[PDB]
DNA sequence: TTAAGCAATTCGTAATCATGGTCATAG
DNA sequence: CTATGACCATGATTACGAATTGC
């Protein structure tokens, strides 16, 4: 049996607002250790990973690992029937393929939801650790600001990452712009460089991955040579949230 | 090289050693020499002064759907 | 240019004369045909020049040699400096030029072809033939050999290498100029072709040029000699339309009671015939005036004009039309008395030409752009269609009634211009045909001759879905207990689909009709549904083809095939469809939703690129509507119910550069927990482990058996047992089912071996 | 070679929001006076002035009389990339045909430089006539704004009588008639009527809706008017100079 | 210089119109 | 720190062209 028990029901939403647009299946991978989740987007092209550590949950109870099978979509409509300050419990059996969610308001009304589950033939891929070269640590407003902003003009996007700072450029039919980015709390651009870096990403995928702003204050960027540029967040005592998106040759 | 790559394809079309289009390149001439039916050490002098490079130790044919 | 290769017969002998086949480097003898060699192609070309010149043949056939064969000759001998071949022809002094021509029209469409010039010699490509005959699915030679028969860059090292090779090339190049041979004889083309410009009096090169109006204008030339008159020249841009046929208003729905189906053969041509309508006798408003003799002196009709009774003339098109009648009744006539069913359906086709061609002179009168149009015919024409099949149901409904001692009154459910659908009360077959013979016999004694209305067959039971969409079980006779089925105008016989969708609707309707069980209609839906979501569907059922037509209106709003054909390939831009043609494509998923035209694929670029497939767009989108319409008249809206939630138990089970970087976590076998080392099983689910392993064999064993059926079946289509397949025929459904199996063993295989071995093999 | 600045930027954004409706291009012209723009309407109804006194700006430098063209709508598009803090710079070489803007921002970490490339222009150019107008109404932008904009759901084109008491503005429609009547109130909310002789003319209101699109753009909006002639509104380009939208009357 | 007709149903794309979530600023 | 409607974003309705088949 599994039950567990989350304060915050916020930060469940926020997550799954997240993830509606670019992921229409999932697989749950319930473990003694937390909620942990892997998937490919539908287009094939980019990695998310999500972790929820065990600890953060303030009632924990799973007894043997599970594997749940969840369409994102019916989900995502049943988190908006919870006000924002509400207590999230999820209550699930080891025989069965439902789901219930009973959500507390904080006053006279609880309200509980049962959702039946899919069973589906997936496989579940990750990544390597390796040492990315360029680490910068920026807001995430100018970030959503800057990715749709430099998106009217033209569709890919060159990151220059030099000494001081980071630099940005994309052109289009009506020309082209760049943005700098210099070192100088949150509000600060933190730029760690040992190698230089100037690569190109498609902004349709980027203006995807700014969907999840509300989760934190700062996001971290990753780069190094030729690999998959790495978007990270950060939940704070829960976990993290990656996404992950191969250059162009 | 270039003299090298159509002795490899008169090889590989001559139908005394079998029909091969499943199958390496090296393990035709050994299946030939085994039954012995006259493989020339030509075709195994080239086979030798290479690493595995796949426009030596393949068949004519290995893309190409069928 | 490397090869050509010739057969050759003399028109009666059931066996060919000649068969020769000339090369370009030394090759190996082939038993039946001569066989000789050059080293230069110049010698090849002028030996071919002086072989036509020789055996002096009467006609040309081939497949494709208009476009392609004739000119890349053509060509290739203007480019290597040989003087003496363009000179195929006849006359001596005369050399041979390509010039391109186009054909239009609203039954065919548009066609732009080249021509070369041979004087005395006739030509006949047997695919222009077919495309303008025939209406399928693809025009490949494959295609076509197989729905009537029944079966670039390897040529170029089968040419370098030694003389088996070339051997193995010559004999696929005559199997290929020999199955035209095969069409031509086994259709009756020539034969059909020969009695066309007996009857209708045009040259034989000019039925493969032109359309219906030089025919028409040559018989009314022939008939117009024999009294003395001259024809006009009338020409306007142009007169408006006039009203069409009427269809009449159903009761839809299910029927499980007979309706029997009565129509008039040959309607407008014998309208034509026997109210005395031509343009020699057309009436003018004054020049009846100030003569006033109305009674059988002239008619009144109900567009309005006046016509003179045949007392006083007799008109120039009926008796062109009575000659064409009289022409199809002794073709059908003939083809009352086969046993074969190949040769019953090319007696048909015949049949159906002449009375194409009756139809077409009626279709003359009203086309405002041609060469003499009187629409006031056309007008009159149509007037009385309406006026007949109105007076055709009053009469059927109003005579057999419980009042008049018959049994029930009947009702009619449905009419198209030429026939009535009415429901007679009784289920026993017998009684339906008997009343429905007496009612067609009766109602046609009120018409002039030759009028006449007839019983043709009675549906049991019966499916009406809209105008123009209905299906049946068909009757000829009673202890001829049934025929088949009559599906008009659905999902199965258009060509606009998959053929996934045709064939669940043919099904469908089998279960549906013939059995009469709902259930299994139900189950068989489900497994369609269900494998198509599990990804075990072969592509073969998922290709979309369309016509690709001229190409203003395919700019005027995007498409998804002008946008698949106009879009080149990397590797040729000069293989590409073009304008009359049929394109293919595939849907490959994506996430741009506003366009489905950016969406589509090649299937043999989707073969060797690997992209997957959009189940989504083919369950909701090609599925589900035709479904939707079949299924709800039998029942309420709770089976629309039904269906989606058969779909709704079966919905919930679907099978699955960043894409290198894989990780490949192994997964528990029983209960799908990602976990750290090989083993198969689970710790929790370890015991359960003889009935996991019992699990996936019998998976095992049905994918062997599947892998040995396919690979040993293109060996008996190729001939030779002992030499390499190479055949990637895009039409066979053979290549690329034959190529999954591979990986399906390839993984099913690698699954197994999470299970230790059985035993040693060193030892 | 052109090099300007603009601290209180906000007002380029502002004026290229209400002209890109209007009309498709612009014959920008530079003189040492500054930055000039008459342009007709694309229906040969109306027509933009603005002007852009030297003395509105803070750092100058101009060396040509430049006479170039600016497609509006991809440039207002660049334009919603920079907020209205940030300050705004052009860049310009008399021989190469491109807009260089630079977006400052007030803390300067964010830097922007964005480039516009040039099209020839032919654009026709007719002088307005100076004269009297009989009635000169100074008003609030933002009542003006709401007051046309309710007369917009009532009717298509208006009726204006201008007298001493009050003045009139009357529409018909599909639902029947309507008016509303001002009056002057006895320094950015106080009207003025400042009228000679009454009057009556027409004239659209979907245009009036089209003018109104500069209510942010000053302290106060001016109407002014007179027989058969063209209304001119004025937005007063606070300490830069105006932009006045002529709309030529109906009959 | 060249070309047989009309009736009807189905599906896809762009454009028109309805409605909610953020937000921005006046109270 | 908190009401109000103006502003952006996403989904439901209508219109028309293209394709293909039945009489
Ligand atoms: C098929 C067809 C029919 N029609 C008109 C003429 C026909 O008189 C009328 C009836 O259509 P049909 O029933 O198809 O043809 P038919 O009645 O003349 O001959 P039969 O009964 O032996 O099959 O429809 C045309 O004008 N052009 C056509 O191509
Ligand atoms: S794939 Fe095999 S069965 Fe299919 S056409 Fe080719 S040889 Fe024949
Ligand atoms: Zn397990």
């Amino acid at each position: 049996m599994f039950e567990a028990r989350l304060v915050q029901g916020s930060i469940l939403k926020k997550v799954l607002e997240a993830l509606k647009d670019l992921i229409n299946e999932a697989c749950w991978d319930i473990s003694s250790s937390g909620v942990n989740l892997q998937s490919m987007d539908s287009s094939h092209v980019s990695l998310v990973q999500l972790t929820l550590r065990s600890e953060g949950f303030d009632t924990y109870r799973c007894d043997r690992n599970l594997a749940m099978g969840v369409n994102l979509t019916s989900m995502s409509k049943i988190l908006k029937c919870a006000g924002n300050e509400d207590i999230i419990t999820l209550r699930a059996e080891d025989n069965a393929d439902t789901l219930a969610l009973v959500f507390e308001a904080p006053n006279e009304k609880v309200s509980d939801y049962e959702m039946k589950l899919m069973d589906l033939d997936v496989e579940q891929l990750g990544i390597p650790e390796q040492e990315y070269s360029c680490v910068v640590k920026m807001p995430s407003g100018e970030f959503a600001r800057i990715c749709r902003d430099l998106s009217h003009i033209g569709d890919a996007v060159v990151i220059s990452c030099a000494k001081d700072g980071v630099k940005f450029s994309a052109s289009g039919e009506l020309g082209n712009g760049n943005i700098k980015l210099s070192q100088t709390e949150e509000e600060a651009v933190t730029i760690e460089m040992n190698e230089p870096v100037q690569l190109t990403f498609a902004l349709r995928y980027l203006n995807f991955f700014t969907k999840a702003t509300p989760l934190s204050s700062t996001v971290t960027l990753s780069m190094s040579a030729d690999v998959p540029l790495v978007v990270e967040y950060k939940i704070a005592d829960m976990g993290h949230l990656k996404y992950y998106l191969a250059p162009k040759i | 090289e270039e003299a090298e790559l159509e002795l490899l394809r008169q090889f590989d079309l001559a139908w005394q050693y079998g029909p091969c289009t499943g199958i390496t390149r090296l393990q035709r001439w050994c299946r030939a020499k085994q039954m012995g039916l006259e493989p020339p050490p030509e075709v195994w002098q080239v086979l030798k002064t290479h690493p595995g490079d796949p426009r030596f130790q393949c068949s004519l044919w290995h893309l190409y759907p069928l | 240019v490397i090869q050509i290769c010739s057969l050759g017969l003399r028109w009666g002998e059931p066996e060919p004369f000649l068969r020769l086949a000339l090369t370009l480097r030394p090759c190996a003898p082939i038993l039946g045909a001569k066989v000789q060699s050059y080293e230069k192609e110049e010698d090849l070309l002028q030996a071919w020049s002086t072989f036509i010149r020789i055996m002096d043949p009467d006609v040309i056939t081939g497949y494709n040699i208009q476009n392609f064969d004739l000119p890349y000759l053509i060509s290739r001998a203007q480019t290597l400096k040989v003087q003496t071949f363009p000179f195929l022809g006849r006359v001596a002094g005369l050399c041979s030029n390509i010039r391109d021509s186009s054909f239009q029209s609203k039954q065919t469409g548009r066609r732009d072809t080249k021509v070369v010039s041979m004087v005395g010699r006739v030509q006949m490509d047997m695919l222009q033939v077919l495309l303008r005959e025939y209406k399928l699915r693809s025009y490949t030679l494959n295609a076509v050999s197989f729905h009537f028969l029944g079966e670039h860059s390897i040529i170029t090292d089968l040419q370098n290498g030694n003389d088996q090779t070339r051997r193995r090339l010559a004999v696929y190049c005559l199997k290929d100029a020999y199955l035209p041979l095969r069409l031509l004889e086994r259709l009756m083309v020539l034969v059909n072709a020969v009695e066309m410009a007996r009857v209708t009096g045009v040259p034989l090169s000019y039925l493969l040029s032109r359309g219906q109006q030089v025919k028409v204008v040559s018989q009314l030339l022939r008939q117009a000699m024999h009294e003395g008159l001259l024809m006009p020249v009338v020409k306007s841009e142009g007169g408006e339309d006039y009203t069409g046929a009427t269809v009449i208003e159903p009761l839809k729905g299910y029927y499980d009671v007979p309706i029997a189906t009565l129509d008039f053969s040959s309607l407008y041509p014998s309208i034509m015939m026997a109210h005395n309508l031509c343009y020699t006798t057309l009436l003018r408003p004054g020049t009846a005036q100030k003569l006033g003799l109305t009674e059988d002196q002239f008619i009144r009709t109900p567009t309005g004009d006046e016509f003179v009774k045949t007392s006083v003339r007799k008109g120039l098109l009926p008796q062109i039309l009575e000659n064409l009648l009289s022409a199809r009744k002794r073709a059908k006539a003939e083809l009352a008395k086969e046993t074969d069913p190949l040769r019953r359906q090319v007696l048909d086709g015949r049949q159906l030409a002449l009375k194409v061609s009756a139809n077409s002179v009626y279709g003359f009168t009203g086309a405002q752009v041609g060469k003499l149009p009187c629409l006031e015919i056309s007008q009159s024409v149509t007037g009385f269609g309406r006026q007949m099949i109105e007076k055709t149901k009053q009469l059927v409904e109003s005579k057999y009634t419980v009042e008049n001692g018959y049994s029930t009154s009947a009702k009619v459910v449905y009419g198209d211009t030429d026939s009535v659908m009415c429901r007679f009360g009784v289920s026993s077959v017998a009684e339906a045909m008997a009343l429905g013979r007496e009612a067609a016999d009766w109602v046609s004694g009120h018409f002039p001759s030759p009028i006449r209305l007839e019983f043709e067959k009675v549906y049991f039971p019966y499916l009406l879905i809209s105008k123009k969409r209905y299906a049946g079980l068909l009757f000829s006779s009673r202890p001829d207990a049934h025929d088949r089925m009559d599906c008009k105008g659905l999902e199965a016989v258009r060509r606009d689909n998959c053929p996934l969708v045709a064939n669940l609707v043919t099904a469908s309707l089998r279960r549906l009709l013939i059995d009469r069980d709902p259930e299994g209609a139900v189950a068989h839906a489900q497994d369609v549904i269900s494998d198509l979501l599990c990804n075990r569907i072969d592509i073969s059922q998922l290709v979309i083809t369309k016509e690709l037509t001229r190409a203003a209106s395919d700019y005027a709003g995007k498409q998804a095939h002008v946008e698949l054909a106009e879009r080149m390939r990397k590797r040729d831009p000069g293989s590409a469809p073009s304008l009359g043609d049929r394109v293919p494509y595939v849907i490959i998923s994506a996430a741009k939703g506003v366009a489905a035209y950016m969406k589509s694929e090649d299937p043999l670029f989707v073969l060797e690129h690997s992209l997957p497939i959009d189940t989504q767009y083919y369950l909701e989108q090609q599925l589900a509507k035709p479904l939707l319409r079949i299924f709800e008249p039998i029942l309420g809206e709770g089976r629309a119910e039904a269906v989606l939630l058969r779909g709704d138990h079966t919905r919930c089970k679907t099978v699955l550069g960043l894409l290198a970087f894989a990780k490949r976590r192994n997964c528990c076998i029983g209960c799908r927990t990602v976990l750290s080392h090989q083993g198969a099983v689970c710790e929790f689910c370890q015991p359960r482990e003889s009935e996991l392993y019992q699990k996936e064999v019998s998976h095992l064993n049905a994918l062997e058996e599947r892998f040995s059926r396919l690979w040993t079946q293109c060996q008996r289509c190729q001939g030779s047992l002992h030499e390499d397949v190479i055949c990637t025929s895009r039409d066979c459904p053979i290549f690329y089912m034959r190529k999954k199996v591979r990986k399906d063993l390839e993984d099913q295989e690698q699954l197994l071996r999470r299970f230790g071995p059985p035993g040693p093999e060193a030892w």
